[PDB]
C-alpha cells in the first residue's frame, strides 16, 4: 500500500474486508407454457402499416435463440437491451407489431425520428425498449403486374400520438374548398396504393418489420426465460437473483407491511430494499452482508516485524477468521495486541482513549493501555 | 344538468408507482388533481349535454349507494373506433370493447370483481389517465361537500388501449350527483410514513410558501 | 433598520465623568475546535462488489489515493486541533475537599462526584442543548441487521462506504482537562501556566487582578461580600440564560448539520443516471452486453468521481475554516484562562 | 431550452450545491461588514464647538 | 449600440446583490466611532462614555507609552502643529499618487474577470458542432443533439464548478483580512495597544 | 485524443486546486511568523504562552 520497503512506525489503513457469499438461488415464477411465435413470422398475409397487428404475449416461456429459424434477417436491433441477454432477464408482458415497409422508410423505424410514415402511420416513443427485426420479402410479397395489397397514409391535420392506430378513411381538406366526399382539385384520397415489382432495385423492396416491445417490470412476471429456480435459503450472505434483479447479501423475514400491489422496496440511494418473493407470497428484506476497514499497527521495521490488526467499527464476534488475542475497543477490537492495566503516554494512536506501544514484557510485545 | 361550482381541498392523491417506501420524502412529477381547484356538480335528471371535454386523465367522485353510476364511454366523435367500457355491479361483466360507430366481443374481457364495490355515506374517487397509448385506472373508496383530510389512492388496471380519447360521458342507466375535476401535469412532495402511506402532500404550484416547501 | 439609539457627548474642556460604582458580569463566547472525521471507501462507493467496475476503475488515475490521503490528513487534523486546545496543562490538578473561595460560590462549574461522567452541571446544560448524531461507531456494524420499519439516514451512509472514526481524547478526558485547567486557575492564579503551581488565597489573586486594569485593591478589600454576590447573581444568570434559549449554541450546531447534509448528499448522489440507462450497476450488467456496458458503467464513474472530488473538496475546506477557529480557541485559552489580557475586547 | 432541461435535471444535484455555496458566502460577507463596523452601541454625536 | 460587460454577465443568469449596509450607514458607524474616540478616548469600549478634554486624553496617551505627562502641556503647541501638518501629508498623499489602494483595486479586478471569464466560456465548442444550442437543436435529429447537448452541459458545469471553487477560496481569504481587520479596530481605535507594530 | 484531454485536464486541476489550499495554510502560518517576528524579536511580550 505504502509503496515502499521500510514501515514507519504508526497505524496504516490497509484493503477493506469482505465476506463472501457462498451459493447462489435463483428465483422465477410458476409458469411453463410456450410463447407462440409460429403465428406471428409466417404468416399468409402481413397486415398494412396504416392498420398494424399488436399481439400480445404473456404467461408463457420465450426462448429467444430460436427467432433466428423463423426468419431470414440479416440483423437484430434493439434499443435498451442487448440481444445475447434476452434469455437472462425477464419481463412482464411482450408485444409484437408485424408490417410491411418500403426499403426507404427502414431507418425511420427509431425513436426520436420524424419523417413521412413515423408521424403519420407508426410512432415510436422516445424511451423505446425493445427490438426491432427487418427483412426482405421479394418472393413473399410480390407481383409482375403489381402487389396492391397494402396501402399508406401520406396526409393528415397533426401529428401521431406514441402507438396509435388510425383506420378511418376520409377526404382530406387542403384548402378553403368544402370537399364533403367529393375527390375534387383540392381535395385528395388520404391513402393511395403501394406498387411492388420484381425489377424494382433494392432500395424499394418489400421488407417486413416484427416490432418486439417490453415492459421493464412494474408488475409481477408473467413472461420468463427457460432458467430453473431454486429452493431458498436465509441467514447467509448469498447471491440471489428476483425476477432477473441480481445482487449479493443476506435475506431475512421482515415486518414491512407490503401493500398487496407492491413489490419492490426502495432507500434512498434507489436500491432495493426488500423484495416480495415470486413463488411464495412473502417478505424478504434484503441486507448486504459484513464489512469494514482494516488497520495495521507496527513499529518501525528496523526494530521488529509484530503486527497488530484493527477492526473498525466492527463488533468481532462475527470475523469469520491474528493471533490469540482479542480486544473490544469502542472503535472496534484489536488483534494481536494485549490490554494492560497501566497508562503511559499514547505512542501509536488507536482511538477512543486507547493507544498502542511496543514495549517489554519480562518478550517484546505489542500492548494497548489507556 | 345543473353545473354547480365548488371547492376541491386537498383531494386526489395517489401512488405514483408499486414500490414501496418508508419515512421518506419522495417528489415526483406526474398527472394530478391540483390542490384548490374547482370541481363541478351534476344533476341529471331522467323525465344532458352529450360532450365532456377530456383533457388529458379525469378524476370522478361518486357519493351515490347503489349502481346508478355505471361505465363509461371514452372516444372521439363517431368516425373511427369510438366505444368503451361498460362496467355493471353485480359480481362480473367488466368488460370493456372497442366496437366500431353504434351509440344513441372486440378486443378484451375482463373477469371477477367489478372496480366499484362497497356498502355512513362512501365517497368512491377514480383517476382515469391515458399516456403513450397505455390506459391507466386508479380507484379507492373512503367512508365519510367533500371533507378535508388526505386519503390515497391504489392502482388496479394498465391496459394497451392505444386511442385517442377527448369526449366522455358516465353510464347512468332519477336523481344522481358526481363530481368531476380535471388532471394537469403537477409536481408534489409525498410524505411517506413509516407504514408506507401517504398521509401529507404539498402541490409546488400553489402559493410560494408551498414552493419554499418544495 | 436602526443603526442604534441616538447619542451625544457633552463634552467640555474642564469637564470630566468619573464612576462611584462598578458591575462585575459573566460572558459566554462559544467557540468550535473540531468537526467530523470521515472515511470514504471509493470502490465500495463508486461501484460495489462489482468486478467489472472495478477493473474499469483500474484503468483511470490514481485518484482515490489521493482522496483517501486527503481525508487521512484532514482527520489526523481533528485530533491535533482538539490536542493544542484542551492539552495546555502538564499536571491534573484537584481542588480541595474545602470549597470556600472566599465567599465565591464556584459550585456550578466544578465538577460533582454523584454523576458517573464526572462533568459539571454547565457542562450538563451544554451537552444537552446539542443534538448530535454520529458520535462516532455507535451501531457496531450489527445495529442495522436489526432492520427497523423506520430506516434512518446512518445505515444508508454505512452501507454505501461512508464511516465516521471516533475521535481519540473521549468527553471524559475533555472534563478531566477542563478540570485541571479550573483548579489551576482557582487555587493559583496565572503561575500555574509559568513554571510549577503557587497557592494563593482566591480574595488575595482576586485584589493582584484588580491592579492589572488601574484600580487599586483597597476597593476588593472594602467590597468583598458586594463583588461575591455580584459575581453569583451572575453566574446564576449564565445558568438560567442556558437553561431557557437553546439557541444560543448555534456555531456548535452548525459543525454537526454540515456534516450531516454534506454525507447525506454524497449518499444522494448514487441515485442519479448521469445520462446513462439506469443507476444500478447489476442492472446494466444484466440487461445490456460487455460494450455498451462498458460505456454506461464510464458514465456511472465518471459521475461518481465526480461528486467524491467535489465532497472532499468542501471537506477540506471546511477543515481550513475550523483549523483557523481552533488556533484561535487555543489563544484565547493561553492568553486567558492561564493569565490577564490587556487586550480590548479579546 | 426544455431539453437542456431535462438533461439537466437528469443529470445530478449539483446545482443544489452551487447555489448552498454561493447563498453562504454572501451571508458571509454581510457578517464580515457587520463584525467589521459595528462594533458601537450608540451612534455618538460630536459637538458644534471643535 | 455598444453592449457593455454588465449587461453581457446580467442575461446570462450571472446576477450581483446588493450589500446588505448601504455606504451611509457605513459613514455613520465610522463618524460615531470618531466621535466616540475624540470625546471619550478608550472608555466608550468598556462601558458608557466618559467626557474628557483631548489634551487630558492625550496625556494619558503618553503615560501609556512611558513618558511622563509633563512633556505634553509644556509643548502642547508643537504637538499639535506636528498632527495638523501630518494630517495634511497624509491627504496630499492620497490626492497624488494612485498606487496606494491597491488591495481593494485587486478585489474588484479580481471579481470583474472571474465573471468576464465565466461569461466567455460560454463561446467554447468543447466538442460540440457549435457553441449556441439553438442552431444544435435546429440542425440535427434527438439522438444525435442529445450527445452534442450532454457535451457541452459538462463542460459548462466543469467551468461553473471552477468557478464556485475559486469564489469559496477567495471568500476565505477576504474573511480573514476581515477578521484581522476587526481585531485592529478593537484593540487600537478602542483602546492604546502595547503591541509592537501592530 | 478527447478522453486522454479530459482526464489530463482534470489532475491538472486537482494539482491547482490542492497547491491553492496548501497556499492558503502557509500564508496563514507566515502570517503568524510575521507577527512573531515583530512582537518578539524587536520587543519584549506581555502575551501569555505567545
Ligand atoms: C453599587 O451597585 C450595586 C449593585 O450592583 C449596589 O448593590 C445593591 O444595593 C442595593 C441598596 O439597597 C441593594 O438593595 C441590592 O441588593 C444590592 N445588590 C447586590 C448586593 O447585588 C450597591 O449598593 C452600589 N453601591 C453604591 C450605590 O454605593
Ligand atoms: C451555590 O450554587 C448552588 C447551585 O448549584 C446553590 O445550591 C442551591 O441552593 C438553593 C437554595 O436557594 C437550593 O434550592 C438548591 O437545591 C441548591 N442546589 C443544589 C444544592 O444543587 C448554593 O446555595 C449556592 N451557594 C453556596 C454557598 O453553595
Ligand atoms: C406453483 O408452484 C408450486 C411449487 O412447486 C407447485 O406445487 C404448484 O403446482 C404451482 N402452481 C401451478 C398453478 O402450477
Ligand atoms: C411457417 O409455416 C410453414 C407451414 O407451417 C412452414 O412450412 C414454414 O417453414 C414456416 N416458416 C417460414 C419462414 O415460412
Ligand atoms: C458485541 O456482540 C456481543 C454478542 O452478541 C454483545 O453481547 C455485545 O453487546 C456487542 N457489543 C459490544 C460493544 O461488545
Ligand atoms: C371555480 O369557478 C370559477 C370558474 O368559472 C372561478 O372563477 C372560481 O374562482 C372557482 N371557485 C373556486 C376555486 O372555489
Ligand atoms: C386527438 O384528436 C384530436 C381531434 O380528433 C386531435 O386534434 C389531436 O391532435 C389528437 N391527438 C392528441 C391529443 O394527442
Ligand atoms: C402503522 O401501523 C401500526 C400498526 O397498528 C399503527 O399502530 C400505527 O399507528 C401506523 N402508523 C400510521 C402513521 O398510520
Amino acid at each position: 500500500t505504502l509503496k515502499s520497503f521500510t514501515v514507519e512506525k504508526g497505524i496504516y489503513q490497509t484493503s477493506n474486508f469482505r465476506v463472501q457469499p457462498t451459493e447462489s438461488i435463483v428465483r422465477f415464477p410458476n409458469i411453463t407454457n410456450l410463447c407462440p411465435f409460429h403465428e406471428v413470422f409466417n404468416a399468409t398475409t402481413f397486415a398494412s402499416v396504416y392498420a398494424w397487428n399488436r399481439k400480445r404475449i404473456s404467461n408463457c416461456v420465450a426462448d429467444y435463440s430460436v427467432i433466428y429459424n423463423f426468419a431470414p434477417f440479416f440483423a437484430f436491433k434493439c434499443y435498451g437491451v442487448s440481444p445475447t441477454k434476452l434469455n437472462d432477464l425477464c419481463f412482464t408482458n411482450v408485444y409484437a407489431d408485424s408490417f410491411v415497409i418500403r426499403g426507404n422508410e427502414v431507418s425511420q423505424i427509431a425513436p426520436g425520428q420524424t419523417g413521412n410514415i413515423a408521424d403519420y402511420n407508426y410512432k415510436l416513443p422516445d424511451d423505446f425498449t425493445g427490438c426491432v427485426i427487418a427483412w426482405n420479402s421479394n418472393k413473399l410479397d410480390s407481383k409482375p403486374s403489381g402487389n396492391y395489397n397494402y396501402l399508406y397514409r401520406l396526409f393528415r391535420k397533426s401529428k401521431l400520438k406514441p402507438f396509435e392506430r388510425d383506420i378511418s378513411t376520409e377526404i382530406y381538406q387542403a384548402g378553403n374548398r368544402p370537399c364533403n366526399g367529393v375527390a375534387g382539385p383540392n381535395c385528395y384520397s388520404p391513402l393511395q396504393s403501394y406498387g411492388f415489382r420484381p425489377t424494382y432495385g433494392v432500395g424499394h423492396q418489400p421488407y417486413r418489420v416484427v416490432v418486439l416491445s417490453f415492459e421493464l417490470l412494474h408488475a409481477p412476471a408473467t413472461v420468463c426465460g427457460p432458467k430453473k429456480s431454486t429452493n431458498l435459503v436465509k441467514n447467509k450472505c448469498v447471491n440471489f437473483n428476483f425476477n432477473g434483479l441480481t445482487g449479493t447479501g443476506v435475506l431475512t423475514e421482515s415486518n414491512k407491511k407490503f401493500l398487496p400491489f407492491q413489490q419492490f422496496g426502495r432507500d434512498i440511494a434507489d436500491t432495493t430494499d426488500a423484495v416480495r418473493d415470486p413463488q411464495t407470497l412473502e417478505i424478504l428484506d434484503i441486507t448486504p452482508c459484513s464489512f469494514g476497514g482494516v488497520s495495521v499497527i507496527t513499529p518501525g521495521t528496523n526494530t521488529s516485524n509484530q503486527v497488530a490488526v484493527l477492526y473498525q467499527g466492527v463488533n468481532c464476534t462475527e470475523v469469520p477468521v491474528t493471533g490469540s488475542n482479542v480486544f473490544q475497543t469502542r472503535a472496534g477490537c484489536l488483534i494481536g495486541a494485549e490490554y494492560v492495566n497501566n497508562s503511559y503516554e499514547c505512542d501509536i494512536p488507536i482511538g477512543a482513549g486507547i493507544c498502542a506501544s511496543y514495549q517489554t514484557q519480562t518478550s517484546q510485545s505489542i500492548i494497548a493501555y489507556t | 344538468r345543473t353545473q354547480s361550482y365548488t371547492n376541491s381541498f386537498t383531494r386526489g392523491v395517489y401512488y405514483p408507482d408499486k414500490v414501496f417506501r418508508s419515512s421518506v420524502l419522495h417528489s415526483t412529477q406526474d398527472l394530478f388533481l391540483p390542490f384548490f381547484s374547482n370541481v363541478t356538480w351534476f344533476h341529471a335528471i331522467h323525465v344532458d349535454n352529450p360532450a365532456l371535454p377530456f383533457n388529458d386523465g379525469v378524476y370522478f367522485a361518486s357519493t351515490e349507494k347503489s349502481n346508478i353510476i355505471r361505465g363509461w364511454i371514452f372516444g372521439t366523435t363517431l368516425d373511427s373506433k369510438t366505444q368503451s367500457l361498460l362496467i355493471v355491479n353485480n359480481a362480473t361483466n367488466v368488460v370493456i370493447k372497442v366496437c366500431e360507430f353504434q351509440f344513441c366481443n372486440c378486443t378484451f374481457e375482463y373477469v371477477s370483481q367489478p372496480f366499484l364495490m362497497d356498502l355512513f355515506k362512501n365517497l368512491r374517487e377514480f383517476v382515469f389517465k391515458n399516456i403513450d397509448g397505455y390506459f391507466k385506472i386508479y380507484s379507492k373508496h373512503t367512508p365519510i361537500d367533500l371533507p378535508q383530510g388526505f386519503s390515497a389512492l391504489e392502482p388496479l388496471v394498465d391496459l394497451p388501449i392505444g386511442i385517442n380519447i377527448t369526449r366522455f360521458q358516465t353510464l347512468l342507466a332519477g336523481a344522481a350527483a358526481y363530481y368531476v375535476g380535471y388532471l394537469q401535469p403537477r409536481t408534489f412532495l409525498l410524505k411517506y410514513n413509516e407504514n408506507g402511506t401517504i398521509t401529507d402532500a404539498v402541490d409546488c404550484a400553489l402559493d410560494p410558501l408551498s414552493e419554499t416547501k418544495c | 433598520m436602526s443603526l442604534g439609539a441616538e447619542n451625544s457627548v457633552a463634552y467640555s474642556n474642564n469637564s470630566i465623568a468619573i464612576p462611584t460604582n462598578f458591575t462585575i458580569s459573566v460572558t459566554t463566547e462559544i467557540l468550535p475546535v473540531s468537526m467530523t472525521k470521515t472515511s470514504v471507501d471509493c470502490t465500495m462507493y463508486i461501484c460495489g462488489d462489482s468486478t467489472e467496475c472495478s477493473n474499469l476503475l483500474l484503468q483511470y488515475g490514481s485518484f482515490c489515493t489521493q482522496l483517501k490521503r486527503a481525508l487521512t490528513g484532514i482527520a489526523v487534523e481533528q485530533d491535533k486541533n482538539t490536542q493544542e486546545v484542551f492539552a495546555q496543562v502538564k499536571q491534573i490538578y484537584k481542588t480541595p475537599p474545602i470549597k470556600y473561595f472566599g465567599g465565591f460560590n464556584f459550585s456550578q462549574i466544578l465538577p460533582d462526584p454523584s454523576k458517573p461522567s464526572k462533568r459539571s452541571f454547565i457542562e450538563d446544560l451544554l451537552f444537552n442543548k446539542v443534538t448530535l448524531a454520529d458520535a462516532g461507531f455507535i451501531k457496531q456494524y450489527g445495529d442495522c441487521l436489526g432492520d427497523i420499519a423506520a430506516r434512518d439516514l446512518i445505515c444508508a451512509q454505512k452501507f454505501n462506504g461512508l464511516t465516521v472514526l471516533p475521535p481519540l481524547l473521549t468527553d471524559e478526558m475533555i472534563a478531566q482537562y477542563t478540570s485541571a485547567l479550573l483548579a489551576g486557575t482557582i487555587t493559583s492564579g496565572w503561575t500555574f501556566g509559568a513554571g510549577a503551581a503557587l497557592q494563593i488565597p482566591f480574595a488575595m489573586q482576586m485584589a493582584y487582578r484588580f491592579n492589572g486594569i488601574g484600580v487599586t485593591q483597597n476597593v476588593l478589600y472594602e467590597n468583598q461580600k458586594l463583588i461575591a454576590n455580584q459575581f453569583n447573581s451572575a453566574i446564576g444568570k449564565i445558568q438560567d440564560s442556558l437553561s431557557s434559549t437553546a439557541s444560543a449554541l448555534g456555531k456548535l450546531q452548525d459543525v454537526v448539520n454540515h456534516n450531516a447534509q454534506a454525507l447525506n448528499t454524497l449518499v444522494k448522489q448514487l441515485s442519479s443516471k448521469f445520462g446513462a440507462i439506469s443507476s444500478v450497476l447489476n442492472d446494466i450488467l444484466s440487461r445490456l452486453d460487455k460494450v455498451e456496458a462498458e460505456v454506461q458503467i464510464d458514465r456511472l464513474i465518471t459521475g461518481r468521481l465526480q461528486s467524491l472530488q467535489t465532497y472532499v473538496t468542501q471537506q477540506l475546506i471546511r477543515a481550513a475554516e475550523i483549523r483557523a477557529s481552533a488556533n484561535l480557541a487555543a489563544t484565547k485559552m493561553s492568553e486567558c484562562v492561564l493569565g490577564q489580557s490587556k487586550r480590548v475586547d479579546f
